[PDB]
């Protein structure tokens, strides 16, 4: 929106916005170009707008019962992590287990 | 004092899940004993067969390094259903592998290597056992079978006899190999 | 007398049907086909054959979309036939004194008059052995076969069965292939050339051919010899990973070799399929997991497709005498069907499955395999562990709409890179993400340092495979409700065309082909040199 926040990802698959807990199936994240990236443990891959938004909103986004609709919510392969993001092409690189990668 | 041994004791070794314990005699003895430290068995470990795990086929068709202190190395799976026993043997001179089974049956042993090192320390996911070797030019990491034979390896950044390998480890998760190495 | 009351049922049943077609009105055809018997007193039913073959010539043109049989044949976009060659010994005879252990049938054996490696009562094996053997024959055979099914035979690919094809004299190979293009085409030649060169004007296209070779007979003259052919897939016999099972099984090579002979067909511009058999002497219930891990993890390994072969005791073999002697014994059935879906579900998304277990007869098997459908079974053990297959095979559009009953509806472009064999591949797709829905792809690779035909050296990108799937669309035809001509490949060249210049680097496109595939190629703006059609990039 607009002010600054410090996003945290433990190793046990948690993540925070500030102070407070907003999702716990979280494997990867990502912020290019205004735009946040998430992938879980359900296998989806999940984009998020950050110029118009708030903290309400993007816990209402990820508050797990929410009915996906498809424009923000994608499916992936099992195990997949961020390598990095080309916002100028809008393309976003992955990488497998067994080694290769993917656009 | 809950036990006793006529001959010295060499290496302990206790099973990922402590219910079973190992103990190396001075005599070139083994003694599997359990959690209450009630015998088992006991064995020899220079042994003179392969063991139940042969190889069937149809028909149709030198010595030690010389800063090897000759102690055993024991080592056991991740799931703690075998384990390995590295010692010289005397009639070769060279260092042998044997891998036995939890209910203490011999069921392998390793093919002649010309150079093998002391180093011992099997894969915790349990697919792979780490050692290593010294050949003309290079000194390398090569790696076991359960079955006995070599089956991959990887070449270390020194020159010929410069360093010496102390000891192998493994990761608690079988991520990361830590190599320690000691320069001559 | 029956005959004549079936006749006229069948009449009646083509009269209600194409009277329905006049005046334009949907019909079912079971009911109509169940009460038409009941008036002329029969105690059977009409088969689809027979109505088939008694239509009229207009109405059998209009009306077939409704009488097709088996619609699996044609599923996959392509129509194949399979022919063998003459029986002949395998190469490694004479240096080692004998064949693979566990090889059954051949000259010398008790199955008289067939192939080595097959028994002769398979449906091939008889097709060819009426025939004695002569392509032209089984050609025209298996074609007549395909159009009285009531599929449309305009695109081809052969198969050739058998031992070593490439073992064998020069000439015969040359009588081979020319009459297999002969009787595609309908000249009559005298060398390969000639052949080839009508076959490019012919209006019945011959998409490619298929060889099994050795990795001992896949050097650089046969490679060549191969590209002369116009073959443009291989299928190798691996086997195993392991250098122990490669010698005790007195195979006759190592497995250093077909990493090497991989090597060079991969950069020469092949597609490689591999042979592996589970359950092989000497190795247990937790090496075949390693073995496959191995296999597609390691780049030395990884192929295009696979072929699994459970291991099959049969008399007269080494293993059947190991068996007899009760020192080899075979898995319990509920372990081969797990192992095979953890197998299965290993395998990576740009891989594809031909076929699962062999096909010989079940009487004449001592020990092994016992049923007949381990790969559905497998399929549905892996639906009880949760885990998924997602193979090339069991994705695409056909398989996915004869199985399941589903549609694409929001297709997106997919790419995935790899090194492999030595060599930077890339995998282009179109795809639907949410449904797991495959229409087409396309294959790239760069060459190597180690490339050794005239052709490609230089700074040259190749492109080794192109595939649109769905069921067969007739040339210069369309279908709305297919998925083959609305432009799909036109598509998949230009973005191909793209990488090998713009990150390869390279300063020339060359692909292998066809024929009819040489005209579509030349249609995109590519021309003719050597055995490949290339197109310059700068
Ligand atoms: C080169 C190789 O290794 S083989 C190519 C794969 N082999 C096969 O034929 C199996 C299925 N193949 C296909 O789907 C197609 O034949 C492909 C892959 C060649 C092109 O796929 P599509 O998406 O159908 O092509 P696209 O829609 O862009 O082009 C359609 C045009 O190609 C023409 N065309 C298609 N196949 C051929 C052919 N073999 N020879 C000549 N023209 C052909 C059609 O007649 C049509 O021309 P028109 O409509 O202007 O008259
Ligand atoms: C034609 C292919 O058949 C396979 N093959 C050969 N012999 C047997 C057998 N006894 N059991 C199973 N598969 C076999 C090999 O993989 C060969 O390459
Ligand atoms: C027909 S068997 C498979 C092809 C070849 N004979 C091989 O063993 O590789
Ligand atoms: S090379 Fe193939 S066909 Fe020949 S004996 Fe061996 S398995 Fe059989």
């Amino acid at each position: 929106g607009e002010e600054e926040c410090v996003l945290g990802l433990t190793d046990r698959c948690r993540f925070f916005i500030n102070d407070i807990e907003v999702a716990s199936n979280i494997t990867s994240f990502a912020v290019y170009d205004e735009f946040l990236l998430l992938t879980t443990h359900s296998h989806t891959c999940q984009c998020f707008c950050l110029r118009d938004a708030s903290f309400k909103t993007l816990q209402a986004g990820l508050s797990s019962n929410h009915v996906s609709h498809g424009e923000v919510l994608r499916k992936v392969e099992r195990g997949s992590r961020i390598v990095t993001v080309v916002p100028q092409d809008t393309k976003l690189v992955l990488q497998m287990p067994r080694g290769n990668l993917e656009v | 004092c809950v036990g006793s041994v006529a001959s010295g004791i060499s290496v302990m070794s206790w099973s990922p899940d402590q219910e079973l314990v190992l103990l190396a005699t001075g005599q070139q003895t083994l003694i599997m004993m359990t959690k209450d430290f009630e015998p088992i068995l006991e064995q020899q470990i220079h042994q003179d067969d392969f063991g139940e795990s042969k190889f069937i086929t149809v028909g149709w068709g030198e010595s030690a390094l010389p800063w090897d202190d000759h102690r055993p190395q024991v080592t056991w799976r991740g799931d703690g259903q075998f384990f390995a026993v590295s010692v010289v043997c005397p009639e070769t001179g060279a260092r042998k592998v044997r891998v036995w089974n939890r209910e203490f049956a011999l069921q392998s042993t390793s093919e002649p290597v010309a150079g093998l090192g002391p180093a011992l320390a099997w894969k915790p996911s349990g697919s792979l056992i780490a050692s290593t070797q010294d050949k003309p030019n290079q000194q390398d990491i090569v790696f076991f079978e359960k079955n006995g034979l070599l089956h991959g390896h990887f070449t270390l950044p020194f020159l010929k006899d410069e360093v010496k390998v102390n000891d192998l480890l493994w990761n608690a998760d079988s991520s990361v190999l830590a190599v320690w190495l000691e320069d001559l | 007398s029956p005959a004549e009351l079936m006749m006229l049922t069948i009449g009646d049943v083509i009269k209600q049907l194409i009277e329905a077609h006049e005046q334009g009105k949907d019909i079912d055809l079971n009911k109509v086909k169940t009460k038409t018997a009941a008036k002329y007193g029969l105690s059977a039913q009409p088969r689809l054959v027979d109505i088939i073959a008694a239509v009229p010539p207009q109405y059998r043109k209009v009306l077939m979309p409704k009488l097709k049989a088996k619609p699996i044949r044609t599923a996959s976009g392509i129509a194949v036939v399979a022919v063998m060659c003459k029986p002949h010994r395998c190469p490694h005879i004479s240096f080692t004194g004998n064949i693979c252990v566990y090889c059954p049938g051949g000259p010398d054996s008790d199955f008289e008059y067939s192939t080595q490696s097959y028994t002769g009562y398979e449906p091939t094996s008889m097709r060819a052995i009426r025939a004695r053997y002569d392509p032209f024959l089984q050609t025209r055979h298996r074609i007549e076969q395909l159009k009285q099914l009531g599929h449309s035979v305009d695109k081809v690919e052969f198969i050739v069965m058998g031992g070593t094809f490439m073992a064998l004299p020069e000439e015969y190979r040359d009588y081979f292939i020319r009459n297999l293009h002969d009787a595609l085409s309908g000249h009559t030649s005298n060398n390969i050339y000639e052949a080839v060169k009508y076959s490019e004007r012919s209006l019945t296209k011959c998409i490619g051919i298929t060889i099994e070779t050795r990795p001992d007979y896949c050097m650089k003259r046969h490679l060549s010899d191969m590209l002369t052919y116009g073959c443009t897939r291989l299928e190798i016999g691996v086997q195993s990973v392991y250098e122990d099972v490669a010698r005790d099984t007195n195979r006759g090579h190592t497995v250093k070799a077909v990493c090497e002979s991989f090597h060079l067909a991969k950069d020469s511009g092949f597609k490689v399929v591999a042979h592996m058999m589970p359950d092989l002497p000497n190795v247990g219930l937790e090496r075949d997991i390693e073995q496959f891990t191995e296999f597609f993890e390691n780049p030395a390994f990884r192929p295009d497709g696979l072929k699994l072969y459970p291991t099959l005791v049969i008399r007269g073999t080494g293993l059947y005498e190991l068996w007899k002697s009760g020192r080899y014994k075979s898995y319990s059935p509920s372990d081969l069907v797990e192992l095979v879906a953890r197998i299965l579900a290993l395998v990576p998304p740009w891989t594809r499955v031909y076929r699962v277990q062999r096909d010989i007869p079940m009487p004449l098997v001592s020990s092994g395999v016992e049923h007949g459908n381990l790969r559905e079974l497998a399929l549905a053990r892996m639906k009880d562990l949760g885990i998924q297959c997602r193979d090339v095979r069991t994705r695409e559009v056909g398989i996915q709409e004869i199985h399941h009953k589903v549609r694409p509806y929001q297709v997106e472009l997919v790419r995935r890179d790899y090194v492999a064999n030595g060599g930077w591949e890339t995998f282009l797709s179109y795809e639907d993400p949410d449904q797991d829905i495959l229409i087409g792809l396309l294959r790239l690779r760069k060459c190597s340092e180690e490339t050794f035909r005239f052709e490609l050296g230089g700074g040259v990108s190749i492109v080794r495979e192109l595939h649109v799937y769905g069921s067969v669309v007739p040339v210069s035809s369309r279908d709305p409700t297919k998925f083959q001509h609305q432009g799909f490949g036109m598509l998949l060249m230009e973005e191909a065309e793209r990488i090998a210049r713009e990150e390869h680097g390279s300063g020339k496109i060359a692909v292998i082909s066809g024929v009819g595939t040489r005209n579509y190629y030349r249609k995109i703006g590519y021309r003719l040199q050597g055995p490949y059609m290339v197109k310059m990039l700068k």
